[PDB]
């Protein structure tokens, strides 16, 4: 409603770096807000795509940002009569970024890994890796839980059970308020998908450079399964956290699985031990129900609510014809220990191939009326197909069915305006929470400041 | 297999000294080396891994360094607990192999030993055996050589030696040598001697007795 | 906290087999590699092998191929080392080891299991008084503990009274049987003015003999 | 007596015809003052109104093109008639309705294009050996239904990129079956092999030279190949006037839109042709798999009838996809494609067993209604689609167009076309709302308030500006 679409702030990165693929707000130790931006196709030292991360200070003018530097050199270690190998070419550093406290977690879902022992090998596979940084102190650390040293022959004998070679860890990410990093890995367990959790503080204390393979005892991974309903389900494509079991000492995890059960798609709510509390099933096949998940209390009853994006949902229309527009599902949490029922509200796109629901960002309370609000992206929507971001306001019964404000892309065609979103943070310190929108196709980020209500 | 040559075998040093142990490999191991500590009559505690990284709980006065096939363990300002055994271990290749070991010993002023010889007891002689004992107590350094002589002639068969760890009080060493014979062979001869050769005297310290005579 | 609690000391005969254990405390044994190390005073330290308790796959030094057999039961959170066709050279202390962070390191160590292989039977010691020969200001006595098995033995003077100025030497294996000796030093006015006794206890055969030192 | 024409008290000829389709207007001078000019055509002649001054349009419907339906689709340079009539003129006055008919025939001996799009992942190795005689067998069975048959061949695996592709050791790129005891082709996304031709032995010999490749994940990139086989008209060689059959064979799941993000691929499918002279899909590693809605758009644009010939372990899967892509047929394939011959023949009969009318460019003010006549002269009201037909059968539909009011544009045109058919029925509509006497009006007439008005159709109208 009260975002300012006239005076925007534009940050920009190198041409072809996909600057804006991921973003988040980062507060330093003094509470000063900045913007962390991922660019998964930034060039490295060898003039080869490796990805990169930028830390943008808040300026109303915008402009260029300084790099948040990471090691981009392929590593090699000959230990234990084996040879460990990391490969950072086309790893996609910055395909997901997230901030917690004064720490930044940027991930390279496609960092490759291989282990050589004489003539055998573990196979060169994308285990992924996340780089952690404390910008004020310069501390650095890494976390790659799916790295293994088991040779290729062994996996074949055991029928590819507990195969973490293609995790792509860091594909999606989130950090609990307590400081436990949770990585979605949609390729883990031979493309079933797994989650990996570990406290940030233990990642730093247990990491040393050049080791490549090290233990993090406090870490916790999800479990493999022989159920074909999970096969090729990409469990971990998106991740989120919230309070869904009425126990405030426990933290619950929300996981998207957009090809679960033969591309029906699903979202599951679990405890910190990966025991399934509830499962939302997709409405339509190939709709990619689970592509994005968001957790926020929209109806102001203190109980978190769930939002699921199905960006390829095909709405039924006249003459038995379908039209791919995208859809968002809202689930309100019931009072006390009870199952989440049917969706409370269905938001359906309008523009063909617009992918309404590709990203869903909690905004906090935008108009300051006591109800938290959200923003939904349609990166190829709008009458021109350049992209749109729609704002839906909270209310006592859930969300409003019609948007309060529509942000049309200020970028050219193909910018993927809205592919990444992030809100609920007041960056200019005017009392109103603001919205940052990524457009990796144009290598830019647009900042929308919220202003008093008119 | 990879041979780990650890040097020195032992060193005598004092509190607050800065010392350095080295470990040489038969081939390059690229910092895939660990260091270990074994306090007297106890188990092992990890000090370093991957050449330089301290194990949790280890003080910062310890430090590892080196590369290729030559590494080092350094202790800045020795503490009273640091006097113990130290070993290196490579894990670049299987099988893992260890070094010979290095023992840090308390340094002190040289001291001649107190020799004391003891003929066979009456109880042992009545049973059919004969053991002459020669004690060599409280000396420094540890390097010492004992020599048994029967009627002035050296004897090497049937000797049984035993050494103590560095004493906690005066930081000296002690030795026990026991020559065992039969009762019949012990009486074929008269004189029994144990010579002690130490760096504190060019002349060997001699103590002896004569059978029957007293 | 990480602690490795091994089994008690073993005392076996040659040709037999023994199975040592290594129980994990404060963590899951399945987390890391578990190595076994052999220690001897002369030969030093020697690496036996390792096991990944998550799957059971093992690696060994070719020297111990045959005698050593490493296993692991995640249920009881314990790792085992079986030794077969035991020999006098298999008399050593055995440590189980695991790394801290590095997958291939050797950082945490158990207290160690003492193994002694011998055909000797439970024999009681033969305590002999060691009096000097027929002068100075300082006098030295002794006490010889010979032909006992197995270890250990506790030796004191005057029932723990005379403790300072004493040197009790480590036992030594003399043909499948152990030999130990102790000395003690006081002033000439103390002996034979005051009685001095050598109290020796061998809890194995349950014998506490005491011999008073007498001059010649 | 009085009626809605007189009781409404109209003011002009145009307002009179707008009351009801039964009203008429008299433009005569010698008409009594009290007698109304807007009455039934019978009442006006009863009141001695001049017959030439009577404005009474009648809604009609006459044909302009009425070619006879063809008995044979063979021969001719596609002078085949499937719909009759092909064009009619339709005239309507406000709030009236006229009806007309249309005939549709599933013509016999109509040309057929069949492009065999085959999964060639390692899982399909046994399948290749069973179809090395198919082209000759397929011509033998289809010769009973058509004399103009063309067949082609394409093949697919998956996107040749990690993690779908093995990338170690280096020898695995040239030979993905390296760590086994055989050889296979380097991985490829999609490759066109044989353009649609009537020489069936070219199919056999191209198939006999084909071989499989190997990838890592069970789902395969078949939808990439369906898209390119559809939008590359010239390379595949679909003929303008022929039934187009796209036979998709696989034994596994399929990748869908947004799956490509696991390889770093985020660019949506553009629905454009990207198969060049090398006959390989070049955007395989840079463009995501297509979505079902985009695949539907192209399949309908090019009149392609997609056929999912899949094994029983994934029939329910592709049956459910088929429900999201109207016009698609599913057949159950054996573990070695031994039954693919009969499967295709059953699908072609099932495809041409339906006639479903579709409307294009229908104006907003026009509404249509349909009565079908399938089977033997059995009328089915409120229906515009027949089912259970055979080759050579003929159906007919009765159509009624109802116009609401009168629109601004007086001449529009729309189309009635069966789904997948080439021919159609063009309806040229003309909205006769005006009177002929209006073309001869008298502006600033000296009969109407001293030149303050206009005299048209025998009455005085207020001119422009008043
Ligand atoms: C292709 O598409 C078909 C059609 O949608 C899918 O088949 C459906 O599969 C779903 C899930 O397996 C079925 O839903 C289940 O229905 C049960 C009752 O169904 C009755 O009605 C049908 C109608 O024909 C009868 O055939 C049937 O015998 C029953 O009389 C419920 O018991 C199920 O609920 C249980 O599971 C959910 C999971 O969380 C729980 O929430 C519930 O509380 C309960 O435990 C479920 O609702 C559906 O019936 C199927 N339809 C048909 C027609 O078969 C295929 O799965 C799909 N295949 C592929 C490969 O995509
Ligand atoms: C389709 O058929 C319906 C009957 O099912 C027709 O409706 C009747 O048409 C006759 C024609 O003389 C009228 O007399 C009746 O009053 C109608 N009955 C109704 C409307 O209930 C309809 O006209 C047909 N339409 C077409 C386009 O053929
Ligand atoms: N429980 C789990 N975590 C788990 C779930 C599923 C799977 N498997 C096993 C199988 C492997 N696949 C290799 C490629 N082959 C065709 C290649 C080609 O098409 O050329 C088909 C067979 O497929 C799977 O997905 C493994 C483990
Ligand atoms: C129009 O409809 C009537 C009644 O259904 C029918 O008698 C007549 O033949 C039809 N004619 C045309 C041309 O539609
Ligand atoms: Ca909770
Ligand atoms: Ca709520
Ligand atoms: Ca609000
Ligand atoms: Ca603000
Ligand atoms: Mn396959
Ligand atoms: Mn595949």
């Amino acid at each position: 409603l009260n975002l300012d679409p006239v005076q925007l702030t534009f940050y920009a990165g190198p041409n072809g770096s996909q600057f804006g693929f991921s973003l988040d707000f980062h507060k330093d130790s003094h509470g000063r807000v900045a913007i962390v931006v991922g660019a998964p196709r930034t060039l490295g030292p060898s003039q080869e795509e490796t990805g990169g991360v930028f830390l943008c200070p808040w300026r109303a003018e915008g402009g260029q940002c300084p790099s948040l530097l990471f090691d981009l050199r392929d590593e090699t270690r000959n230990v234990g009569s084996q040879t460990l190998q990391t490969f950072k070419a086309r790893q996609g550093l910055g395909a997901s970024v997230v901030s917690w406290s004064d720490v930044i977690v940027a991930c390279a879902p496609w960092q490759h890994w291989n282990v050589l022992e004489k003539t055998e090998e573990a196979e060169k596979t994308p285990v992924g890796s996340c780089f952690l940084a404390q910008p004020e102190s310069g501390r650095r650390a890494e976390y790659s839980p799916c790295r293994g040293n088991t040779l290729s022959r062994i996996y074949v004998e055991n029928d590819f059970s507990w195969d973490k070679r293609y995790c792509e860890a860091g594909f999606s990410s989130v950090v609990t308020q307590a400081g436990e990093l949770v990585l979605g890995a949609p390729g883990g367990y031979y493309f079933l998908g797994l989650l990996a959790q570990a406290p940030v503080a233990d990642i730093f204390s247990s990491y040393r450079p050049g080791i490549l393979l090290w233990h993090v005892s406090s870490q916790s991974l999800s479990f493999d399964s022989s159920n074909p309903e999970y096969f090729d389900g990409y469990w971990g494509y998106s991740v989120a956290v919230g309070e869904f079991d009425g126990d405030l000492n426990t933290t619950e995890y929300v996981v998207g699985a957009p090809t679960w059960s033969w591309t029906l798609g699903a979202v599951e709510i679990l405890d910190s031990y990966y025991q399934r509390l509830h499962r939302l099933r997709g409405e339509q096949m190939a709709s990619y129900f689970g592509h994005s998940v968001a957790v926020t209390d929209v109806n102001g009853d203190g109980r978190h609510d769930l939002l699921v994006g199905a960006p390829l949902y095909m709405e039924s229309r006249a003459d038995r014809k379908l039209a791919e527009v995208g859809r968002v599902y809202l689930f309100l949490q019931p009072r006390g220990p009870h199952a989440l029922g049917a969706p409370s509200l269905l938001l359906t796109g309008t523009q063909l191939y617009g992918r309404f629901g590709s990203a869903i960002a909690p905004l906090g309370d935008l108009d300051r009326d006591g109800y938290n609000d959200i923003a939904v992206a349609a990166p190829y929507g709008g009458p021109s197909g350049r992209g749109q971001v729609l704002v839906f306001l909270g209310q006592s019964e859930g969300l409003r069915s019609r948007p309060s404000q529509v942000l049309d892309s200020p970028f050219p065609t193909g910018s993927a305006f809205g592919f990444s979103l992030r809100g609920a943070v007041d960056i200019d310190d005017n009392g109103y929470p603001d919205l940052i929108v990524g457009a990796y196709g144009a290598n830019q980020v647009a900042v929308y400041r919220a202003q008093p209500v008119v | 297999d990879i041979l780990m040559t650890q040097s020195p075998s032992s060193m005598s040093v004092s509190l607050g000294d800065t010392v350095s142990i080295t470990c040489h490999a038969s081939q390059g191991i690229s910092s895939n080396i660990g260091w270990l500590q074994q306090k007297p009559g106890k188990s092992f505690m990890g000090l370093i891994y991957y050449g330089t990284n301290l194990v949790d709980g280890v003080p910062s006065r310890f430090s590892g360094s080196g590369s290729g096939a030559d590494y080092s363990l350094t202790i800045s300002s020795l503490d009273s607990e640091d006097f113990a055994d130290y070993y290196c271990v490579q894990y670049a290749q299987l099988p893992y192999t260890f070094g010979g070991g290095t023992k840090l010993e308390i340094k002190r002023a040289d001291a001649a030993p107190t020799v004391s010889i003891f003929p066979p007891s009456s109880e042992q002689l009545t049973s059919g055996g004969a053991s002459v004992v020669c004690f060599l107590n409280n000396f420094y350094p540890k390097d010492i050589n004992v020599k048994w002589k029967i009627d002035g002639s050296e004897r090497q068969n049937g000797v049984l030696n035993s050494w103590t760890d560095q004493d906690s009080k005066d930081s000296t060493y002690s030795m026990s040598s026991t020559l065992t014979l039969t009762k019949d062979e012990y009486e074929r001869h008269n004189s029994y001697t144990c010579e002690a050769t130490h760096k504190t005297s060019t002349s060997p310290i001699v103590k002896s007795f004569n059978r029957n005579e007293c | 906290e990480v602690q490795l609690q091994q089994s008690g000391a073993e005392l076996v005969k040659p040709g037999a087999s023994v199975k040592l254990s290594c129980t994990a405390s404060g963590f899951n044994i399945k987390d890391t590699y578990v190595h076994w190390v052999k220690q001897r005073p002369e030969q030093g330290l020697e690496w036996i092998g390792r096991i990944d308790p998550a799957n059971g796959y093992t690696k060994y030094d070719p020297k111990f191929q045959g005698k050593a057999t490493i296993t692991a039961d995640t249920s009881s959170n314990t790792a085992y080392l079986q030794l077969s066709s035991l020999t006098s050279e298999d008399t050593a202390v055995y440590y189980c080891v695991r790394p801290l962070y590095d997958y291939y390191a050797m950082d945490y160590w158990g207290q160690g299991t003492s193994v002694t292989v011998s055909s000797a039977k439970t024999t009681a010691p033969s305590v002999y008084p060691l009096a000097p020969v027929c002068t100075g200001s300082s006098v030295t006595l002794g006490c010889l503990v010979k032909g006992y098995f197995p270890e250990p033995v506790t030796l004191t003077w005057n029932s723990g009274s005379l403790s300072s100025g004493v040197h009790t030497f480590p036992a030594v294996l003399q043909s499948d049987l152990y030999t130990l000796s102790s000395s003690v030093t006081v002033t000439s006015s103390t002996w034979p003015s005051q009685s001095i006794t050598c109290n020796v206890a061998h809890p194995a055969s349950s014998t506490k003999v005491d011999k008073k030192i007498e001059p010649r | 007596g009085p009626n809605i024409c007189t009781t409404r008290g109209v003011s002009s000829c145009q307002q009179c015809l707008a009351v009801s389709p039964m009203c008429a207007w008299c433009s005569d001078e010698a008409l009594p003052l009290g007698s109304p000019r807007c009455d039934l055509k019978e009442n006006l002649l009863k009141d001695n109104c001049a017959p030439e001054s009577i404005e009474f349009p009648v809604s009609e419907a006459r044909v302009l093109e009425d070619r006879p339906l063809s008995d044979k689709g063979s021969g001719d340079s596609s002078q085949v008639t499937q719909v009759s009539p092909q064009r009619i003129a339709l005239r309507l006055r406000p709030d009236d309705s006229k009806n007309f008919s249309i005939q549709v025939r599933q013509v016999e001996d109509y040309p057929v294009d069949i492009y065999y799009l085959m999964d060639l992942s390692y899982s399909m190795k046994d399948d290749l050996w069973s179809i090395q005689n198919l082209g000759t067998k397929l011509a033998t069975q289809m010769r009973k239904l058509t004399s103009n048959l063309r067949i082609g061949f394409g093949a697919f695996v998956d996107k040749p990129v990690s993690p779908y592709m093995y990338i170690s050791p280096p020898e695995a790129l040239e030979n993905p079956c390296y760590d086994m005891k055989t050889t296979c082709l380097p991985m490829f996304g999609y490759k066109h092999v044989l353009t649609l031709t009537d020489q069936v032995t070219r199919f056999n010999e191209e198939v006999k030279k084909q071989s499989v490749s190997r990838n890592r994940d069970a789902p395969e990139g078949g939808f990439d190949a369906i898209m390119q086989a559809t939008v590359c008209d010239e390379k595949i060689g679909w003929r303008n006037d022929a039934s187009h059959l796209l036979v998709f064979t696989t034994d596994a799941k399929t990748h869908i839109a947004l799956d490509g993000r696991l390889a770093g691929i985020v660019q949506p499918n553009d629905g454009q042709c990207h198969v060049g002279s090398d006959n390989h899909y070049s955007a395989s590693t840079t463009m995501d798999y297509p979505s079902l809605g985009l695949m539907t758009e192209k399949l309908s644009q090019k009149n392609i009838n997609l056929i999912f010939a899949v094994t029983e372990n994934v029939v329910n899967l592709y049956q459910n996809y088929s429900e999201l892509i109207p016009g698609t047929t599913v057949g159950v394939l054996s573990m070695d494609s031994s039954n693919v011959l009969q499967l295709i023949v059953d699908a072609y009969g099932k495809i041409r067993s339906k006639v479903e009318l579709e409307v294009r460019d229908l104006p907003e003010e026009l509404s249509l209604s349909f009565n079908a006549t399938c089977l033997n002269n059995e009328v089915i009201p409120g229906l515009k689609s027949c089912m259970g037909l055979k080759i050579g059968d003929t159906v007919s539909f009765s159509i009624e167009a109802k116009v609401r009011g009168c629109p601004q544009e007086k001449e529009k045109s729309f189309t009635i076309k069966p789904v997948g058919f080439k021919d159609s029925l063009i309806v040229q509509v003309t909205f006769d709302c005006d009177c002929a006497c209006q073309a001869q009006a008298e502006p600033n007439s000296h009969r109407c308030n001293n030149g303050n008005g206009t005299f048209e159709c025998g009455v005085c109208r207020c001119g422009p500006g008043w």
